[PDB]
């Protein structure tokens, strides 16, 4: 069976990146404002700056996480003023410049939909929100005009549809399929475009994988907290009641009590969020992986870009990672042909050249693979190698010699 | 961090603290980030590679911008523009060959701990309680 | 850290055990040793799940450590920035106390210029496109060159192939395709 036409398929994927970078002050927390609090705390040695160390130590991962998966690209490229992309439409994933904020459409989509301490802050990232939307432009800018070449070195200009040319050639397509079928090519990935704006918009699930991460980070936090009014034994889970109360050897008592479990509380945090940490730096170190092979380059890996046969990516932000748009070339409409591993040809084994011999019965011609374009068989798209005693599958025809008629 | 400049860490000195501290409350040198109040660094309006990163796009470096900590909003590199037409086509007439370093680590220290000698040491009345924690040292 | 943890005095009359045996009576040692076991059991208890979260990150990179040695140095990888920046042709490793270092050898396409291209030439109505190659001009001449390095050839029907006509290709232009059997026979 082989293809006769083929569609382009256009998918998200979606990577978490980075956490909120909470950090605890973990006296603070356990002992609040007392100073009885803090002279007992102290006899618990170095618990408390081990996990300030900790949460400290995550925090900045999640910097490294984000630079990791944004920043390869050594120079800002900017897009044209003329957008000619020999009908391939970007202007719903490329920035607006009109508005300073964007953040593409698509973007904007993307950051719409998803969605008072006691010693506990939160930290801001190194890149801001911008920083990382210029980030992406210059990876959108980068891949649009100058394909892959920007990703080794320095960007080399190319038409946008010569470059397509190559990532056809690249999953064994030739050339000739995208130049005569460019107009249906373009259109077909214009509307593929277009459907990912209602995709994102219809399904409430589509950031899942982003809205998880925000809200585990919030129930951990809201369990952090609410641990501070469970009295661990103690009379009061409140120190200014218990000191305000009791004299000094009794409140001692009290307190400690309240200090085990607390530091217990906050030691069990530490530890869940050092585990959720690896969990997002697994993340992240895929969604760099993907950025570089996908979107700095066509990868070959199998269902390592969507389904299909992988032509582009272009990378989107998001609100605590990134969305990938993975461009897919999809073989359609088979149909049945008869075939052969090679032709009989005045005694000799003819086997053909990038290409596969098949029949419509009465006639049979050498196709390229993935679209079905016969062409007659020829010595110039075929070789020989051995006698036909020795082929299973071999059938009898003739080969066409383009000389012949050329001397004769 | 989370402090808003001027108005709330100038209270600590209130305490009148060591000359050699009090001077990070002087103004000019205050610069407000999202990351909260930062003091002694100099802003300018200039861009450059992140050195010491503060947050919210602002980093801090030092510069001989002579012989003092300056404060600026870094960039993420050079602009580029690339020449795309229709036609226009660049390909390279030379290269280079560029070898690189990359660090991996693989293993760690083999470390191990007798847990009772940890815990008791030398003790037997040490050893006589820990055993009342079952499992825990195995 | 967990050799200090031993001197914290866990709400004990003392950090060391000697001296809570040599001077309280067994019913009250119990509880001041019953203490520290408690911190201690908890502070040797913190440094192994550390150490266990720590072993795992180690466990990640010696992983992509052994795959860059199988896919960078008994081979030559095909992944963008797997193995350093540019086109990757070897990669060397190097011994390191606790870890391995590669050193990536790859192909970085310096010094290029500026040429006019087009996806196709017109020939006698025939529409030729390159064979592993790009056409380009220098404004007089088209020439077949070779991808990141530049090398112009003469466009022929051995490094040319036909599909289709001339008036479905968009950027095609007129030039003449040079056949080289007809200087043999004419
Ligand atoms: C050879 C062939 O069937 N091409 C069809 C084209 O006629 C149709 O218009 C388009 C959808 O609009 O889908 C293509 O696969
Ligand atoms: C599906 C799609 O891409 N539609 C775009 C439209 O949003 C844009 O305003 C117009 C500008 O020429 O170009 C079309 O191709
Ligand atoms: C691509 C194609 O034509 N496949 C047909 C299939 O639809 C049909 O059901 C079967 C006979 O049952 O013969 C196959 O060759
Ligand atoms: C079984 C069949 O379809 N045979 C057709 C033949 O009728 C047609 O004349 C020729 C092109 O000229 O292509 C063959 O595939
Ligand atoms: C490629 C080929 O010739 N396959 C033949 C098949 O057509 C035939 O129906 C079958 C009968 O047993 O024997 C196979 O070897
Ligand atoms: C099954 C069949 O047709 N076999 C014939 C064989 O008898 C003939 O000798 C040869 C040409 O010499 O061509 C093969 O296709
Ligand atoms: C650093 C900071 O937020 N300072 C704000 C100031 O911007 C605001 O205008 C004022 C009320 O008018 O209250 C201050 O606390
Ligand atoms: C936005 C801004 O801070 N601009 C300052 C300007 O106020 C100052 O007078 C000048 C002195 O050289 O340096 C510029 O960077
Ligand atoms: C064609 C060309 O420019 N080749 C130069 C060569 O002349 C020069 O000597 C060398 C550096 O020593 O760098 C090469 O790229
Ligand atoms: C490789 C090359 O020659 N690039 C040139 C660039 O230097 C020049 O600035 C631009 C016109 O502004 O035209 C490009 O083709
Ligand atoms: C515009 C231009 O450079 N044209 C030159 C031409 O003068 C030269 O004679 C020919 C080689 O013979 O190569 C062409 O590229
Ligand atoms: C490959 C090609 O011919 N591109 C032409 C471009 O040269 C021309 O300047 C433009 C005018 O709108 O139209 C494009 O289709
Ligand atoms: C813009 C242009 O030059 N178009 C000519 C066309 O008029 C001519 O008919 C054809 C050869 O038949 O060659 C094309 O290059």
């Amino acid at each position: 069976a082989i293809p006769t036409n083929f569609t382009i398929s256009v998918t998200t994927e979606i990577l978490p990146v980075s956490m909120t970078k909470t950090s605890v002050d973990c006296t603070m927390y356990i002992c609040g404002d007392s100073t009885e609090c803090s002279n007992l705390l102290l006899q618990y040695g170095s618990f408390c700056t081990q996990l300030n160390r900790a949460l400290t130590g995550i925090a900045v991962e999640q910097d490294k996480n984000t630079q990791e998966v944004f920043a390869q690209v050594k120079q800002i490229y900017k897009t044209p003023p003329i957008k000619d992309f020999g009908g391939f439409n970007f202007s719903q994933i490329l920035p607006d410049p009109s508005k300073p904020s964007k953040r593409s459409f698509i973007e904007d989509l993307l950051f719409n939909k998803v969605t008072k301490f006691n010693g506990l802050t939160v930290l801001p990232p190194l890149l801001t929100d911008e920083m990382i939307a210029q980030y992406t432009s210059a990876l959108l800018a980068g891949t649009i005009t100058s394909g892959w070449t920007f990703g080794a070195g320095p960007a080399l200009q190319i038409p946008f549809a010569m470059q397509m040319a190559y990532r056809f050639n690249g999953i064994g397509v030739t050339q000739n399929v995208l130049y005569e079928n460019q107009k249906l090519i373009a259109n077909q990935f214009n509307s593929a475009i277009g459907k990912i704006q209602d995709s994102l918009s219809s399904t409430p699930s589509a950031l899942g994988k982003l809205q998880d991460v925000v809200n585990q980070n919030a129930q951990a936090l809201n369990t952090l907290v609410k641990q501070l009014s469970s009295n661990f034994g103690a009379i009061s889970s409140v120190l200014n009641d218990i000191l305000s109360r009791l004299d000094k050897p009794e409140a001692e008592v009290q307190i400690d009590r309240l200090i085990t479990g607390r530091l217990q509380s906050l030691q069990t945090y530490v530890t869940q969020q050092l585990i959720r940490a690896a969990e997002i730096r697994a993340s992240a170190n895929l969604a760099a992986t993907k950025m570089s092979e996908c979107v700095l380059g066509q990868s070959k890996r199998v269902d390592f870009c969507g389904k299909g046969y992988h032509l582009m990516s272009f990378p989107q932000s998001a609100p605590h990672g990134v969305v990938f748009l993975h461009v897919t070339y999809v073989p359609a409409q088979e149909k049945n042909f008869t075939t052969a591993p090679a032709i009989c040809h005045d005694g000799k084994a003819h086997f053909p050249r990038e290409g596969v011999f098949v029949s419509n019965g009465t006639h049979w011609f050498v196709t390229q693979r993935n679209f079905y374009e016969p062409q007659i068989i020829t010595t110039d798209n075929t070789f020989v190698s051995g006698n036909c005693d020795v082929v299973i599958g071999i059938v009898n025809n003739t080969v066409y010699d383009p000389l012949q008629p050329e001397l004769d | 961090q989370g402090v808003n400049c001027t108005e709330v860490p100038v209270a600590i000195h209130a305490d009148q603290l060591t000359p050699t501290w009090r001077v990070y409350s002087t103004g000019s040198n205050v610069f407000q980030t999202r990351a909260g109040c930062l003091i002694g660094a100099e802003h300018v309006n200039n861009s450059y590679e992140c050195d010491i990163p503060i947050g919210a796009g602002i980093c801090a470096s030092y510069q001989t911008a002579s012989q003092s900590i300056i404060a600026y909003t870094m960039s993420l590199g050079a602009e580029n523009s690339v020449a795309y037409s229709n036609n226009s086509i660049a390909i390279p007439t030379n290269f280079t060959i560029s070898v690189t370093t990359e660090i991996l680590p693989v293993s760690m220290t083999k470390t191990s701990v007798d847990c009772t000698m940890y815990i008791c040491g030398d003790s037997t009345e040490c050893s006589n309680l820990l055993l009342q924690y079952g499992s825990f040292c195995t």
